[PDB]
């Protein structure tokens, strides 16, 4: 299955331009939509959300209202609506899709990326690596995450370097699929890490810790690893 | 045909009836069920 | 004396609710019991509990009492609502005739195109009505005659106002419904008519059977709903004209604009307590 | 010839009834069964269900052509799968959560896959091989599907090959239920017969046959210590049958029930089973007292099939009506 | 239950709850008929005049009203544990061939009532066939009738024949006052054979419509 995804370039400020990402090999009217900006020297910072047939959109404060989004099932074509740009709204806006019930994957494929020009805090920013070595990465969360379902609304994402990323380890306690399985974490409110059994070749690359308690789907400040 | 089912291994029925008791008994202490849990820990209050 | 009066009308007052409540706690509570025809019947029974619970308590206020003491904005309001519910019990009749002629003059319709909206067209059409009807005596058209003397709750006596709510509020759903019913009872008639020596006689006994009940059931709704009213209207539309019977009975009168309450307790009786589905529904839930 | 013998052997084998034995045991006295929540989705009448493997899911199947995943915990619906054929009157979950499997008049069970890159459900490998429907086609691993029909044969299966690698025969009827043991090792099947019949699976032919009905049965499933199993026909008469002894042992039926049985099950530790009525009411019954332990209501028309999961704390039954209760 | 993933699920969960109402309205109008018949008795021809790896699935379009056809004759089962899937259908059609009088239309008379008087097809009512009437009149003017069933003895007239062959199948319903039954003679090649259809498949709709209304 394939994502991809248009409508990047430059804007004057105050002007609009229009986002689309188009599908492929899926079926877009069974799926969500959700939109996460990075900054080219920052972390992840989540846009919107779509449910299925656009039954409920919601925004992040600064972004409600003055960036609407909808979407097109027939057509398998989606739109983002922006106008009067600023500075700081520049970032790598990723294509993301998910699903959501018992059992969801959310976060799970990702698009390329476009190029258009409760708070969580992450312990260390980098920390180098050896191979055949182990090596352990805390999280940390303001507020317990444990719901009243159980479900911990913890993940931890790896992008490779000018890579799209992929998910890792979702609800913090379950491994997701067409990972090396070497990977695994475990702790308790508030206090999680994620640890790394026989690091090897390839797994260079960024963490993020993000949050799904409540919904202002706020990220982590990054954590780097280097050979 | 019939004469592989004709010749079995049987054995009397009250050692079998012994271990069905048996296993019931053990488990009896594990039939939510059977015994009325306390509703502090039945996810479908 | 009056006693007799207090209580003969509690006891109408509390069959009418009872009916009309029981009729839409049975139609709400199945699954089996919510196609086309009885969302109708289930909203002309609405209306009716409508009525019953805001304007018969008062008007047997009215009557016990002998006098009005209430004041001129409660006789409004009595003399309004009337009006209103009185005529939106009306025109239901007539929409339910429509719907089964509509069901037996052309079943392609009955199949290929049957959607539950057109019940809410025809309801909000019949409360379209009276609103129409009960609105003018509110803006205007009333007399300036004294009214605040005890008992002058009645309603306007202008002679245009007292023909046209008369025509229009029950005299078009006479020949609606004499057409309507006359043209299913034609359809009905056709039907049936269009050793081997028994099953002629079963072909025969059976057509004596369905040619009788029919003429049974085509009148005992006819009958219900013309001799409910037509006193009341004809009483209504001669006495404003020409002073006629100016020694009018109000003895008389009494039962004359009782037969128009009255329909409120005999409507559910015949369209809701004889369909099998709600009697089998009635004894489930019961 | 060799008949006879064998039900000599049979008279002489056995000596006690469980009734004895229970006799110095006190009952459980009354439980009070309440619905928790009531599953409303389906229009036409429904005719299966699978419970998961973690006790959270389920799946049913009706014949609007549908067949739907639930979550049990607060009934939210998540997948819905069209059909190809509107006659369905079987279906399976895997015990990985991964496939589901479905068919009915065609001569097919179908496959279905659920975990997929593309995001949607599809049919992978139709399995086309019997002159008849097919009324249960269970799983055994991620790989192999056993298949029983009505064409009097049930058959072995290996998805991936499309063909069937086994194939058994015996059934002079056709079969309607189908059971598996807990270790994947055997698996038991019964017909139009009144008979069923212990197959294996590594050599592929049965090996005893269990008899005492005398009409078409409807549903079978072992006791989950993986030695013994109950079953249900139209004669208004659970029977129980152990692989060990091969004997009966308890006849579960009363005087004041008349109409017949359409699936049956057993709770976590075999204390007591169940059984959907054509009355439209379940009855749980102590597996040992041979007592009425309870009756549940809250259908009108027919049970069609029920289930427990695997820790017991949940039990789901489907009827015609369309509405599946779940309760504890 | 304040969270994004159960908002997600609740929304997908109505969704697809209304998706499957929509499916379910649209496929109820449509007229769903049991084709059914022995296997020689001519239903093939049957098939191809109306239409201008088990059950056999039809489509119609005629007028805009829309049929269904099943074909049970496919495959050899117990028919006892299958039959009840088809409640609701609108009528029976069962297709019969006259000149195999003499070759077998006694087990057709079996058939026809058992299937009639079923407890679960207590109101449906039922459209008959009757297909190749020439071989019969060839059969008839070569041979007589009564090897058939000595009982009956008359004219080797065509018409008194077809006569009590057609009164012989409709005495079988032993209920009469809701099931009416309907006879066509068809000599494998007509341009009225729809109709006989349309007009039946019309005619019961309205005779069930009077019912509700208290009338008939
Ligand atoms: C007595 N209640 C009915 C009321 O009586 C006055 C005239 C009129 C016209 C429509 S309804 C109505």
């Amino acid at each position: 299955v394939q994502l991809v995804e248009s409508g990047g370039g430059l804007v004057q400020p105050g002007g609009s331009r229009k986002l689309s990402c188009s599908a492929s090999g899926f079926a877009f009217s069974s799926f969500g939509m959700h939109w996460v900006r990075q900054a080219p020297e920052k972390g992840l910072e989540w846009v919107a959300y779509i449910s299925s047939g656009s039954g409920t959109i919601y925004y992040a404060d600064t972004v409600k209202g003055r960036f609407t989004i909808s979407r097109d099932d027939p057509k398998n074509t989606l739109f983002l609506q922006m106008t009067s740009l600023r500075s700081e709204d520049t970032a790598m806006y990723y294509c993301v899709r998910s699903i959501y019930y018992y059992g969801s994957s959310p976060f799970d494929f990702w698009g390329q990326g476009t190029t258009l020009t409760i708070v969580m805090t992450q312990a260390t920013s980098s920390v180098p690596v050896t191979p055949g070595e182990s090596v352990s990465i805390s999280c940390r969360s303001s507020k317990s995450l444990l719901h009243s379902n159980g479900n911990t609304y913890l993940y931890w994402f790896l992008q490779r370097p000018g890579q799209s990323p992929q998910l890792l380890i979702y609800r913090m306690s379950n491994l997701a699929s067409g990972v090396p399985d070497r990977f695994s974490g475990s702790g308790s409110g508030t206090a999680f890490t994620l640890t790394i059994s026989r690091l090897e070749a390839e797994d260079v690359g960024v963490y993020y810790c993000m949050q799904h308690l409540e919904y202002p789907l706020t990220f982590g400040a990054g954590t780097k690893l280097e050979l | 045909q019939l004469k592989m089912e004709a010749n079995i291994d049987r054995i009397k029925v009250s050692k079998a009836a012994a271990d069905l008791m048996a296993y019931c008994e053990a488990h009896a202490k594990e039939d939510p069920l059977l015994t009325p849990v306390p509703a502090s820990e039945n996810p479908f209050r | 004396y009056q006693v007799i009066t207090s209580l003969l009308l509690g006891t109408l007052i509390f069959c009418a609710v009872l009916g009309n409540a029981c009729v839409v706690a049975a139609i709400a509570l199945e699954r089996s019991l919510q196609n086309v025809a009885n969302y109708l019947i289930g909203s002309l029974a609405v209306t009716d509990l409508m009525v019953s619970v805001l304007v018969l308590p008062m008007a047997a206020l009215y009557q016990v009492l002998n006098k009005w003491t209430l004041g001129q904005v409660t006789c409004d309001l009595f003399i309004a609502l009337d009006v209103l519910c009185c005529t939106s019990s009306i025109w239901h009749l007539c929409a339910i005739a429509l719907d089964r002629y509509w069901a037996i003059t052309d079943p392609i319709d009955y199949v290929n195109k049957r959607t539950p909206r057109r019940a809410a067209a025809l309801i909000s059409l019949t409360w379209l009505i009276g609103f129409l009807i009960s609105i003018p005596p509110m803006l205007g058209w009333r007399t300036p005659e004294d009214r605040s003397d005890p008992d002058a709750c009645t309603i306007s006596k202008d002679h245009g106002y007292t023909i046209y709510s008369t025509f229009g509020a029950f005299y078009i759903p006479l020949l609606l419904m004499l057409v309507l019913y006359g043209r299913i009872f034609r359809a009905a008639r056709f039907r049936i008519r269009k050793k081997n020596e028994r099953n002629a006689e079963a072909k025969r006994k059976m057509a004596l059977a369905r040619e009788r009940k029919t003429v049974k059931t085509l009148g005992i709704i006819m009958g219900t709903f013309i001799l409910c009213w037509l006193p009341f209207f004809i009483v209504a539309l001669v006495l404003p004209f020409c002073e006629s019977s100016c020694h009018m009975p109000t003895l008389l009168g009494a039962i004359i604009n009782w037969l128009g309450y009255s329909n409120s307790l005999l409507n559910p009786v015949i369209y809701a307590y004889f369909n099998k589905d709600f009697q089998n529904a009635f004894k489930k839930i019961i | 010839q060799l008949k006879n013998q064998i039900r000599d052997a049979r008279k002489a084998c056995a000596d006690a009834t469980l009734s004895q034995i229970t006799n110095n045991i006190d009952p459980v006295g009354r439980i009070q069964m309440r619905t928790r929540r009531t599953l409303r989705g389906h229009l036409a009448k429904i005719y299966a269900m699978h419970w998961g493997t973690d006790s959270r899911l389920l799946v049913s199947a009706s014949q609007d052509g549908k067949l739907i995943i639930w979550d049990s915990y607060t009934t939210n619906k998540v997948h819905a799968i069209p059909l190809r054929s509107s006659w369905v009157m079987t279906c399976a979950y895997a015990p990985s959560g991964n496939y589901v499997a479905c068919g009915g008049l065609d001569n097919i069970c179908s496959i279905y896959n659920l975990k997929t890159r593309e995001g949607n459900v599809r049919v992978s490998r139709e399995l086309a091989g019997h002159t008849g429907y097919l009324s249960c086609c269970r799983f055994l691993d991620d790989n192999q599907i056993v298949t029983s029909s009505g064409d009097t044969t049930c058959a072995l299966w290996d998805i991936e090959t499309g063909q069937q690698t086994t194939t058994f025969t015996g059934h002079t009827g056709d079969v309607m239920s189908l059971s598996l043991a807990p270790d994947t090792r055997l698996f038991v099947s019964g017909a139009c017969d009144a008979s069923a019949k212990l197959w294996d699976v590594r050599e592929g032919m049965c090996r005893q046959t269990f008899t005492g009905h005398e009409s078409d049965i409807n549903a079978i499933c072992f006791f989950p210590n993986g030695n013994a199993f109950a079953t249900g026909s139209d004669d208004a008469t659970c029977r129980l049958f152990d692989l060990r002894a091969d004997q009966e042992l308890m006849t579960y039926s009363h005087d004041n029930i008349i109409c017949g049985i359409t699936s049956v099950s057993f709770s976590k530790s075999g204390r007591l089973l169940l059984a959907g009525y054509d009355d439209f009411n379940c009855n749980v019954w102590d597996a040992l007292k041979a007592d009425r332990a309870g009756v549940l209501a809250g259908h009108d028309n027919r049970v069609s099939c029920l289930g427990v999961t695997d820790d017991g704390m949940a039990v789901a039954t489907g009827s015609w009506d369309s509405f599946l209760k779940i309760w504890n | 239950t304040l969270s994004a993933e159960d908002k997600a699920a609740v929304e997908r969960s109505k969704m697809i709850d209304r998706n499957l109402r929509e499916d379910g309205e649209k496929a109820a109008r449509e007229v769903k008929l049991l084709l059914l018949g022995a296997g020689e008795s001519g239903k093939n021809t049957i098939v191809k005049q109306m239409k201008i790896t088990g059950i056999v699935e039809t489509h119609f379009t005629f007028k805009d009203l829309h049929f269904k056809m099943f074909d049970v004759g496919a495959q050899r089962s117990e028919r006892k544990k299958w039959i009840h899937c088809f409640e609701g259908v609108t009528a029976i059609i069962f297709c019969v061939a006259l000149s195999d009088y003499d070759l077998r239309m006694h087990a057709s008379m079996k058939l026809f009532d058992s299937i009639c008087n079923n407890k679960w097809f207590t109101d449906t009512s039922i459209i008959l066939f009757l297909n190749k009437k020439d071989l019969f009149e060839e059969k008839i003017k070569k041979s007589p009738l009564t090897i058939c069933y000595p009982e009956y003895a008359g004219s080797n007239t065509y018409e008194e024949a077809a006569a009590y062959i057609q009164c012989q199948f409709e005495d079988l319903n032993k209920r009469k006052d809701t099931k009416e039954i309907y006879t066509h003679f068809t000599c494998s090649t007509d341009t009225k054979n729809v109709q006989f259809v349309f007009d039946a498949v019309t005619d019961v709709i309205i005779k069930n419509n009077l019912k509700d209304c208290g009338l008939f």
